[PDB]
RNA sequence: UCUUAAGGUAGCCAAAUGCCUCGUCAUCUAAUUAGUGACGCGCAUGAAUGGAUUAACGAGAUUCCCACUGUCCCUAUCUAC
RNA sequence: AAUAUGAAAA
RNA sequence: UAUCUGGUUGAUCCUGCCAGUAGUCAUAUGCUUGUCUCAAAGAUUAAGCCAUGCAUGUCUAAGUAUAAGCAAUUUAUACAGUGAAACUGCGAAUGGCUCAUUAAAUCAGUUAUCGUUUAUUUGAUAGUUCCUUUACUACAUGGUAUAACUGUGGUAAUUCUAGAGCUAAUACAUGCUUAAAAUUGUAUUUAUUAGGAUGAUUCAUAAUAACUUUUCGAAUCGCAUGGCCUUGUGCUGGCGAUGGUUCAUUCAAAUUUCUGCCCUAUCAACUUUCGAUGGUAGGAUAGUGGCCUACCAUGGUUUCAACGGGUAACGGGGAAUAAGGGUUCGAUUCCGGAGAGGGAGCCUGAGAAACGGCUACCACAUCCAAGGAAGGCAGCAGGCGCGCAAAUUACCCAAUCCUAAUUCAGGGAGGUAGUGACAAUAAAUAACGAUUGGAAUGAGUACAAUGUAAAUACCUUAACGAGGAACAAUUGGAGGGCAAGUCUGGUGCCAGCAGCCGCGGUAAUUCCAGCUCCAAUAGCGUAUAUUAAAGUUGUUGCAGUUAAAAAGCUCGUAGUUGAACUUUGGGCCCGGUUACGGGGCCUUUUUUACUUUGAAAAAAUUAGAGUGUUCAAAGCAGGCGUAUUGCUCGAAUAUAUUAGCAUGGAAUAAUAGAAUAGGACG
RNA sequence: ACCCACUCGGCACCUUACGAGAAAUCAAAGUCUUUGGGUUCUGGGGGGAGUAUGGUCGCAAGGCUGAAACUUAAAGGAAUUG
RNA sequence: GCCCGUCGCUAGUACCGAUUGAAUGGCUUAGUGAGGCCUCAGGAUCUGCGGAGAAUUUGGACAAACUUGGUCAUUUAGAGGAACUAAAAGUCGUAACAAGGUUUCCGUAGGUGAACCUGCGGAAGGAUCAUU
């Protein structure tokens, strides 16, 4: 290893991309992007096994080069682009549009969304500092950075940004109360709202997380999202709205919808 | 390269291969069973074995456990799934109270016997293999076919086959032609 | 090259560490600059990213500051007079940091005169305004006082010449002035 | 079994003591009557007629090796008397 | 008071 | 599925080991060999050597085309389309292989970068480019080459190339169109000043005086050609690609905190001349740092096992076997290292100590026309050698991906096929009838179609294809463990068998044969290693009087262990579960070890959920429709020891407190 | 000096065997598969062998530490009956 | 009955062993030291007071490699010497097992063809648990 590794193998591949073990050697590596190259869905991904469309990665190439396929406000022609959490990916010549979001198994879901939310997008402001000429800036999960931020907006916020043109809609906060999406960890997909944080000093803070239905979990905060309102939220969440039942309570559940 | 392709082993052999109560019975088992080699009462019996290692692992549990619940409830389930069990005794310790026999019985060989498409346990694993027999509406010429609780009622003669009303065969096809050209 | 791993030094308990892996680029090193004065020759090294050190030799002026008046000129060096680390830079006149040189006096002092109108050793009205304003400012102590007579100023250096390529400095001044003077004078 | 007063013990050796003898084996060399290490039915080794070993020492005797060179191949030249 | 030895398997 | 059995004896009870038994993604080998799926495969000895041929090249509409190329200006007189050759930009630093070197090294978990570099991607980002401060500028826009080519040639020879004449740039070296808003860009460096965020900073950013040999701030390209009139080749004007400084992002990289490694005292002291531990200062670095250098102090490690040696040692995820504990293995499909025959040096580049890149030496080795020249298969095949030990000098970019200018090209990466009893899954060698017959079938062929990049096989199937001498199942064994011959012939302590005990000397249940029988069965045996058995390694859990073992005795440092005592008991309520556990109050009310909970702990693998791949190994597929509409369930779940992080408790076990009181309060 | 009774500490002894052991036997060789008070040393079948070697002490004789190749199905312990 | 040792034959294994033995690998003092790199210079030639710049070349760091020594590790030859083991029937004795016919054994010393004998001290694993 002299230099970037520019190779990817079906072992190494992230569990959530859900590629079989035996189809091929390698893995498509995501190219370098908004988001880190796991917790990303590349677009042949997202089109050959998610959605089914192309049954091929030649025909993943050629959905993308005929350009239907748009990631955020723009097209998007690579064959591996990493798309992240919260990116809006429209494919607008079969006029659906999908925002990428964790099911509650801790996988990307495929949920469908309308033009009237994709619109807008939201981003979990990562770093805010002053940039050249000591202009303020904030840079969200996304490596998306916006100039001149509301004072108010500070780290472990959530800006929404419309795709139209990178501009602050508004923002929700990080306090007790606010429903936030927990992206990382063992509770991968799972939804609830905050009680209280810990706030360590030089260690990784913590946040208690209790739901709708009032299953108290702990995680880092380096790990959460917040995305709206108490039980108001800013998008539209895929089927189980964030709710980890059981196992038991899940084979119920599909027995019973057998 | 390609990713490992796991396999295991369906049997396990006995320590002591030499005792002569445990030969009489397997030979017991194979000769009103129709097995063909101690492999198929070897995979047999380590089947039950892992069941039976897991129904004790499962008991050994406190009641009500989320874990036991789960496990036992699908493992019964496929058990009566199968039919190697049976509904009335749907409880945990009649797994552990079953015996190879219950799982001997299952087989399509036997199955096909009991059904009566069949002159002996032999003849039943001869028109098995000879793609004779079809569960359901479709070919299987597996003799240790595992047969669902909804099979049974649709295990008969396979469309294809001959006896199944079809075209009869080749040797009646070949003797036909014989007679024919004798008379002709 | 010159290696800069700690693969090659002995381990903390006298241990002799075997040779893991052959020598890398990402820890190699580069022969000294050894600056000297005059007739300015600076060659430039590629550095690792892609970026650029101005390996400098035989340098003509620098920038020097004297940060009582939180002015910069570029002066002309007269020369090293001691170096904390080696005597050796001292004896044959290298332009390292922290090194210790004797420079022009000339812009300082018409900076002195052109800014505050006095004069060390021995016309308009804003002028004569501005003066005034910027009276008792030739209260500068003896060291730099006597240095202008002199006619050449002790400055510390305080960037490397073989990394930027510029020996830009400060001139000494009071404590630190009167320390480096006793050095010298410790005889 | 003859016989003596006793029959060379411990040891050591073709040793400076072994005729046959340039003993036999090994090593040293391309080649070794030489050297060294072993073998000992030793013509004729051996115990204060002292046996064996021995650090140091030796203008003692001997073998090999490195360096060194006119000892030599193979001679030539210079100086003084 | 002198008395030593008795092959190999079974 | 927490199990043993034969063997010392005339016989017994023990210690004790030998032997038997079973497994081994554990190797070799012997015999035998039909079918389906799946698949390891020159690691062991030689990181030994290599013939040969391939494995890294790449272009759009969008860098440069007057090829004296193709096809056309039916769109055009600068070109217009395509396009070899070549310059240019990227990549070649990925992948693939091997495991030699490596014993705090790598590596794993866990940390830090407030200690730095980072091509590319993503998102932002240069009125001050008149600043050398309004033509340095030609700005309807600048300069010179030079490639490609023709011709002349040299060399036996190389992916050698010289001399001459041509010619472009997103190639090089220059350079404006920026008005002017305020108070002069940015980039480098120095010194000074203020100072939204972090646990914390000299942080981020901003303001001054300057420095700079000077970076950057668009002379590039393809489409669409639209609006304004004072109609001019005027003024404005879209979609992009390419490029660009800084910041952030991403892909990373380099260092870094704690903890953890096999056997060795027949390795006890080691490091420290000339770097050892640390300080100051400087160079060097991309950056911290004895990384290096100068001065200075004499330090650093060690019986809690240093230093040294061996490793038939790359580390880990993991594998085999196990009641619980554990033992052994991990060259190898995934992660991280290191190597390209050994060793060093280095150019280019963001990225290399790069070897399918150079430089030198060493060791190999090739062609020479005897002057010269060119190499590293531990890539793919393949050959030699080494051995007990390991396959074809095949087809293809169709998948999975990768790269390039990039949908199109390329890829021995990868896939397919060939060999393949390494291992795994399923399962033919026969069934019925009457006392000799019909009926079925797959092996093996084969029109056909599916299959596939094209194929081979598989799935299907016209037709052909069972009656035994056929379409014939072997491998070991019959005294015991260990069921199965007191049958026959041959041999006569010979041949021979025999894991052990033992059999055999003219009546062999034991040798060689026949018959019969037995165990496993397309597999069986043999040898080696390892695991269980092994409570014969013993923490759980051994033994020491006599079986092997208590040092001759005592002292004693390290180590292990170490008497008790410090808050108890009692009342009053609250809220959980069906008394069981929590909480609050009243009754005078300094460091750890430990231990609960949680975060965090890659996949593959393990246990396990669902799912008729015809079952099963497998796999993560699938299922239900009025099937011309279409809809829809999934791809869970747990571990994870040690180490680190936070957290509840104060029993247990250390640890200090105030005794010449400079002790608390206040 | 005795006698009797008691006590502490010794060399022991007699009878049993609760208990232990394979047994001989054992008030410890007991409080052991119902297996954990503290700790030191030693052994892994019999030989080869307390040998070779490397250290180390000794004037020497020898002492301390101390293997391996190879070989073997027994060696051994306690009792019984002859 | 059993059994011990010397000696005799055969085979195997290991040890000592002159040979300043011999190989392979690691580290290293010292000497020589290629090569690229940085640097002091040298400036062919080409270009508009200048610019680029080849051969060459000064010092420095990195440092292959060769030689001679030193050390460590792993193997390995060797005349001869002295052992050990094994193998149906070899010779000499009878040392032990019984009071093994001199009770045996331990340490130590001497002697001797061989077991072994003897001296001193010790043990019973003695042939005595015993003399009020």
């Amino acid at each position: 290893a002299r230099g970037p590794k520019k190779h990817l193998k079906r072992l190494a591949a992230p569990h959530h991309w859900l590629l079989d073990k035996l189809s091929g050697c390698y893995a498509p590596r995501p190219s370098a992007g908004p988001h880190k190259l796991r917790e990303s869905l590349p677009l042949i991904v997202f089109l050959r096994n998610r959605l089914k469309y192309a049954l091929n990665g030649r025909e993943v190439k050629a959905i993308l080069m005929q350009r239907h396929v748009k990631v955020d406000g723009k097209v998007r022609t690579d064959t591996t682009y990493p798309a992240g959490f919260m990116d809006v990916i429209t494919l607008d010549a079969t006029n659906e549009n999908f925002r990428l979001v964790y099911d509650v198994k801790g996988r990307f879901a495929v949920h469908r969304i309308t033009d009237e939310e994709a619109s807008y997008k939201l981003g979990k402001v990562k770093k805010v500092q002053l940039g050249k000429k000591g202009v303020p800036y904030v840079v969200t999960h996304d490596g998306r950075t916006i100039r001149y931020p509301d004072p108010n907006i500070k780290v472990n916020d959530t800006v929404k940004i419309d795709l139209a043109s990178g501009k602050i809609t508004d923002f929700i906060k990080f306090d007790a109360g606010k429903l936030v999406y927990v992206t990382g960890g063992r509770n991968l997909g799972r939804i609830g709202t905050i009680v209280h944080k810990e706030r360590h000093d030089g260690g990784f803070d913590l946040v208690h997380i209790k739901d709708s239905l009032d299953n108290t979990f702990v995680t880092r905060l380096n790990n959460v999202f917040v995305i709206g309102e108490q039980g108001k939220p800013y998008i539209s969440l895929p089927k189980g709205k964030g709710i980890k039942l059981s196992i038991a309570e899940e084979r119920d559940r599909r027995r019973a919808q057998q | 390269p390609r990713a490992p392709r796991t396999y295991s082993k369906t049997y396990s052999t006995p320590k002591r291969p030499y005792e002569s109560s445990r030969l009489d019975a397997e030979l017991k088992l194979a000769g009103e069973f129709g097995l063909k080699n101690k492999k198929e009462i070897y995979r047999i019996s380590f089947q039950l074995s892992k069941i039976r290692r897991a129904a004790r692992d499962l008991l050994t549990r406190d009641e009500k456990d989320p874990k036991r619940l789960f496990e036992g409830n699908a493992l019964i389930r496929r058990l009566v799934r199968v039919g190697v069990l049976s509904e009335d005794k749907k409880k945990l310790d009649y797994v552990l109270a079953l015996k190879v026999e219950d799982f001997l019985e299952r087989r399509l060989q036997t199955q096909v016997y009991k059904l009566g498409l069949a002159k002996s346990v032999h003849h039943a694993r001869v028109l098995i293999t000879q793609r004779h027999i079809a569960v359901g509406k479709q070919i299987v010429n597996i003799p240790s076919f595992m047969v669902r609780l909804d099979s049974e009622k649709h295990i008969d003669f396979a469309p294809t086959s001959p006896f199944g009303g079809a075209r009869p065969g080749r040797v009646a096809r070949r003797n036909a032609a014989r007679k024919a050209e004798a008379s002709g | 090259g010159i290696s800069r791993d700690s693969r090659h030094k002995r381990s903390a308990t006298g241990a002799k560490r075997a040779q893991f892996r052959k020598k890398r680029k990402f820890e190699l090193g580069r022969q000294p600059a050894n600056t000297k004065i005059g007739a300015k020759r600076i060659h430039s090294v590629r550095t690792r990213g892609g970026n650029k050190k101005y390996r400098a030799l035989r340098i003509e002026t620098g920038n020097f500051s004297w940060a009582s008046e939180g002015i910069s000129k570029k002066t002309r060096i007269a020369g090293v007079v001691y170096h904390p680390s080696n005597n050796e830079l001292v004896r044959t006149n290298t332009l390292t940091k922290a090194a210790i040189v004797q420079i022009d006096a000339t812009p300082f002092r018409q900076w002195f005169e052109a800014h505050y109108g006095q004069t060390l050793g021995k016309k308009s009205k804003n002028a004569e305004r501005k003066w005034a304003a910027r009276a008792a400012s030739a209260k500068i102590e003896s060291s730099v006082e006597s240095q202008f007579s002199a006619g050449r100023l002790y400055a510390c250096i305080s960037s490397r010449p073989g990394q930027s390529g510029r020996c830009d400095g400060y001139i000494l001044e009071g404590e630190e002035l009167a320390f480096y003077l006793r050095r010298l004078t410790a005889k």
